[PDB]
């Protein structure tokens, strides 16, 4: 009488939490989408310096774009700092909070943008990115973006700030895309087991290469969030990810070209 | 004490534990205390059609007398279709979740229409179409029910079937708005030991928490279970009730606070 | 006192309803905008069936980029029905179906443009097929679209059933745009006399050629929309629609190239 | 006399003194003659946090009671640091414009998240938005501040710095809309003859004319001069007022037409 | 307690009113986002008189193509002034008519690209032009748009009519682009002491060079608006502009060569 | 070192008055995928390093 209308699909009659019954179906490993791709995540601590880091690495990449098809994504970096510190004198949520620094990221994404546009660069807004990215690159080479994802009004709980951030986007991207390198420029040489830049500045040591699980096991600080760690864990594709110093000019270029000049992450994937 | 935390947030990175809990200090403000959140089944309720969405407007139409309403909607099998055929092209979780946002916008579509000469609109920013919500002539929206994870979507630790979908897209937006009552309107009279549908000895289950309810180990459940992990880091809203729409008055009993169907406690 | 302010023009003090007044003015044959264009309709019964048949068309579609400028417009298929079903249970008018069934082309076209992201191919909604189409094809080869026409809430009455469907819109489109020829995909050889699928599958005979009035003053159904019929005796620049199977590969290629492998429609045009 | 406008209109140039001389000669219409613009600091007043926000908060949905409201908000401090950024790389006026709309856009939204509850929403169409401001039960509107010159902004003699930003854009839809009264909320009792944070001799001016200003010679001011220029060539708007939103019953006081701070008339 | 949240900024603390405090920061010369542009401002009246026009235009401007990059912008022309007879007879203003005529402005556009389309060229609108352009002329060769500036409800008063019109949205996008050269294409063969379609034709003589001041300093009609003459004083990059007559063939290919063919009009800016 | 290798011996000659190149992989052609990877600068064959310092 009020019987469900179905479809016919392998799927109907589920709720999708069975994995028995979806695994024959959707168990199985997808495909790369642009597996020619290169992902670039330039943090805002980075695009805070100003010219004296940013020119320098305009450069780079001008020299980079006949070389790759490139993604460069942006962080927020301290405006996004500043916002949160209002938004939690005001007792906003994290939820509330998240947009705000997405869009600082957008901004240094404009600005990048507006320092290479004589190259045929621009941004694109994320929709742009998800729907369009293969035709916005079969024009020009390089596109910039925004790192943050859109988790806006519905970002999870459990922490007052937003735990998905410009690394974990830029990841999620590039896995989904099954692009063929997500490299992360910051401010430092790459990780170390604690923050030199802070009080233990003495103690801290490089870490050359290291996994995903030993540093989410960890507690101290890092330059990239702790989400990426069990996004990374779930991958499918990437298998490694560089963190490099960009204010070190060459290194990102090396980078790209699978030169170990900073930190390697090795993810939960296992190789052929 | 919010000098230790502006210090912080411009020098420490926001892993920095110190951080954290400097901010986990911090005040909290509900945007909607008064609002009520409510998600509608696609495949429990609207693929059924009139018999299960006309009584439920009905309800809806006289509940928002008395309390402001968020209804989300679910997707359905249109989504199960798309998820099959994308999946046999071995395509990504972000692809399947842009697909399935679009059907949960179509069922919103779809009862906006029935509840426009009602008033009710849909509405894009459910959290902040404020003035429908003051109005005591509205007091109510219709919204989807799919978050905007579209392509940047967790996927799950196996296969590509979105994990966070309709269910977490309206808990998430009652803690965020910090809601004060979160309701499931599907097609059973709550959560069960086991799919009833297809196990007919399985037992009812009036009451429980998360912790419980994983340690039952449950191959399938009325509910996404990232939503429980979600439920059990929330702040705002620390249950959720499941209910039957297809019984006259579950909906509007559970409004009023009473106990109906199923109750899921984070604690 | 109150009298009109005009705007001095051929049309001016005009109602557009007298003929004799307006043909001296808009009377003439118009242009083509893209002459240099090639519309393929794929069909949702095709998409439906999953990959055993979305693969070999990938790989021919992968094929004719190089070798023509593709707008390829999908269908919506069953989900279309589904939603139809109910909508109909609630009593819906056509003109609230439309658009959820245009939602459906959509999503399959999403579909078919990520199977095809690699060689630089992605779908473009309506307003950007409307007036950049050909900076979106000067960039890349293909585009995928919907098919299914915008006249969602404005759909005709008298049916139920929208009758401006995805074969209506892609004609129109190509009519429009002066296109070089369009083809239609379906899962069938062509058009016949009956269903072959149904019941009377046994007096069905292959037709093909044939006539858009043949077809319209008939009786029966028809892989394609009767609407279809009464826009092509109102045509301007497309002279014959060829119908093929797209689970036979080849013959998608050939039709392409003018080859006669499925079924030919003549529309009202008059060639030179 | 419509006809030799008429007649002009479709011969002569725009820049045809004839032609502007007609123009004038026309009516005035004005859309939201009863509505009252105020434009919240982001420097001044937001980037304070709690202690000045929750105050005004309350004084706004005291207001809205009696009257009808726009509320423009500034964009702080973070738009000087992106500015700083980008005069570092020698970018024009128009992307700093850019970016200073996205930072006046957050503050309206952080502002709306706290007005939500209380039937206020956030818009970008702010005068056409006829649906809040007639309800006395909202009858208030949240926009940003910063003008739609996104790039085509018109630059400043020398140097990179949009001259035309948050105030310019709140003053502009008053003048606009035809709304009755404009205020500026900022953290200071109003305008003296130097920025008192630095000087602490600067004497208080409780009204003044824009020559005067003028006149004064003055190196900085609580608003854009370029303003003062707009003030000088509007129709509706001939004065504004500048207060405190620190001290509390200043904004009831001043849309009631007293005379709380300083204001600058354009006669 | 109530206390500012600053972030450390060289303008941190500043009203950025006292110039004094921002030329160490911003009191500097910018640089050019695409000096390899050239804009083409074609005038309302053009368009206006159709294809006897427009037809020897698009192919001077199919001609163009391979030559230049190029961003044609139109305008209005007499709707609009039919638009503002009526908004001032219900006594409208010029914030309320300002984006009337800009659409007029956008629809003159989307002519002209459709005039195109089969070259590659549509129609951008005023986002895009903004952020994503130098992808869209990586893509192709030129690029259409509305020359009339997003002033809408904020148009400056003192007038009702709108003072910033095509012509000055055209040198503003010109000079912050820091574009190479920018265009004018009207009716007239150039800039003349009168109106020559007016009373006193017969003292209209013609002005092959001029600066915009003398014209400034001036009274009387013009055939572009009166705030370009303002904003060229605050000029950063361009020069020169050259008024043309597009009715004759040749002499818009010759300006955008830079040959004298109308008239001149020097900026405030000094070069080298 | 002496003995056969699939590579000549002048090219060792020659990477000893290198001026770029830093590292050359030798990979086989026969297992697909190898050849992508050492592109993206994988070590999935034979390394072997030049008389480059780099900086
Ligand atoms: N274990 C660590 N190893 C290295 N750097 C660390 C570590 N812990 C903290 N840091 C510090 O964290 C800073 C980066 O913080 P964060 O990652 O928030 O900035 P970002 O990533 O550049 O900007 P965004 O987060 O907007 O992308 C670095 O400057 C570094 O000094
Ligand atoms: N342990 C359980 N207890 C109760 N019901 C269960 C259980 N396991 C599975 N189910 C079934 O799950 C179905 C609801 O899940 P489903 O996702 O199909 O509907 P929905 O979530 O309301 O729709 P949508 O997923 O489109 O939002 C119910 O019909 C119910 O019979
Ligand atoms: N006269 C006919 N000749 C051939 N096929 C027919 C005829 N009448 C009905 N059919 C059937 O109609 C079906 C196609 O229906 P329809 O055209 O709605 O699907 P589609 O066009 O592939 O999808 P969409 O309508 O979404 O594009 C075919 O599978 C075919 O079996
Ligand atoms: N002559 C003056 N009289 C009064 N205040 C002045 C004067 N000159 C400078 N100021 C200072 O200018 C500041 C207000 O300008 P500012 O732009 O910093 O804030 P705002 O305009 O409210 O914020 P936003 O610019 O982000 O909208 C006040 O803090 C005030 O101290
Ligand atoms: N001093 C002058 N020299 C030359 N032409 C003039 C002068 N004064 C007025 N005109 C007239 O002004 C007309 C152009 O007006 P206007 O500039 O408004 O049109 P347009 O610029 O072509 O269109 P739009 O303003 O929409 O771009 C010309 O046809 C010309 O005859
Ligand atoms: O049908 Mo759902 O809401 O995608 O699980
Ligand atoms: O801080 Mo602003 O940009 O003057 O409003
Ligand atoms: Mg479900
Ligand atoms: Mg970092
Ligand atoms: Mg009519
Ligand atoms: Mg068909
Ligand atoms: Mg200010
Ligand atoms: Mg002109
Ligand atoms: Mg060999």
């Amino acid at each position: 009488t009020n019987s469900i209308k179905h479809v016919i699909s392998p799927l109907a009659r589920q709720t999708l939490q069975d994995r028995d019954l979806t695994r024959p179906v959707a168990g199985k490993r997808p495909i790369r989408l642009l597996p020619w791709l290169q992902v670039v995540k330039i943090g805002g601590r980075v695009m805070d310096r100003g010219a004296d880091a940013i020119l320098p690495l305009v450069e780079e990449l001008r020299k980079l774009l006949p070389e790759h098809r490139l993604l460069i994504l942006t962080g927020a970096g301290v405006r996004a700092r500043h916002v949160f510190s209002v938004g939690l004198d005001l007792g906003l949520p994290v939820g509330s909070l998240a947009p705000l620094a997405a869009s600082e990221a957008g901004q240094n994404g404009h600005i990048l943008a507006a320092m290479l546009a004589s190259e045929g660069v621009s941004y694109v807004e994320h929709p742009t990115v998800a729907d369009q990215l293969a035709i916005h690159l079969s024009a020009t080479r390089a596109v910039v973006g925004s790192a943050f994802p859109p988790y806006h009004h519905h970002e999870f709980p459990g922490s007052r700030i937003p735990p998905h951030r410009a690394d974990t986007g830029a990841f999620l991207l590039a896995d989904a895309f099954g692009a063929a390198g997500l490299t992360i420029v910051e401010n430092v040489d790459g990780i170390y087991t604690a923050d030199p830049n802070g009080p233990d500045r003495g103690q801290a040591r490089f870490l050359p290469e290291t996994s995903a699980t030993d540093l989410a096991k960890s507690e101290g600080p890092l330059p990239v969030d702790r989400a990426l760690l069990d996004v990374m864990a779930t991958a499918r594709h990437i298998e490694r990810v560089q963190v490099v110093n960009g204010l070190v000019p060459g290194r990102l270029t090396a980078a790209l070209r699978g030169e170990h000049v900073g930190t390697l992450i090795r993810t939960g994937v296992r190789p052929a | 004490s919010t000098a230790e935390l502006e210090e912080l947030l411009m020098q420490r990175s926001l892993t920095d534990p110190q951080l954290q809990a400097a901010a986990a200090a911090a005040a909290d403000f509900r945007i909607l205390p008064d609002a009520t959140v409510i998600k509608i089944g696609g495949q429990s309720v609207i693929d059924r059609g009139r018999a299960a969405v006309y009584p439920l407007v009905d309800e809806i139409v006289a509940a928002r007398k008395n309390h402001k309403l968020l209804i989300g909607t679910g997707a359905g099998t249109r989504a199960r279709h798309l998820y099959s055929i994308a999946a046999g092209l071995g395509l990504p979780a972000g692809v399947l979740a842009q697909l399935g946002s679009s059907v949960a916008d179509q069922n919103a579509a779809m009862l906006g229409q029935l509840l426009a000469k009602h008033g009710i609109p849909v509405v894009g920013g459910a959290g902040l179409s404020a003035v429908p919500l003051s109005l005591a002539e509205v007091n109510a929206v219709v919204f989807s029910g799919m978050p905007p994870y579209k392509l940047w979507m967790r996927p799950a630790a196996e296969g590509v079937i979105p994990p966070y979908r309709t269910d977490a897209g309206c808990f998430l937006l009652a803690e965020q708005f910090g809601c004060k009552q979160m309701i499931f309107v599907k097609d059973e009279d709550g959560l069960y030991t086991a799919n009833p549908k297809t196990s007919k000895d399985a037992t009812f289950i009036p009451r429980i928490s998360v912790d419980e309810m994983k340690a039952k180990g449950l191959h399938d459940s009325i509910l996404e279970f990232p939503v429980l992990d979600l439920l059990q880091s929330a702040q705002h809203v620390r249950e959720v009730q499941v209910v039957n729409g297809l019984v006259p008055g579950n909906l509007t009993r559970a409004l009023a606070g009473e106990h109906v169907g199923t109750i899921i406690t984070a604690s």
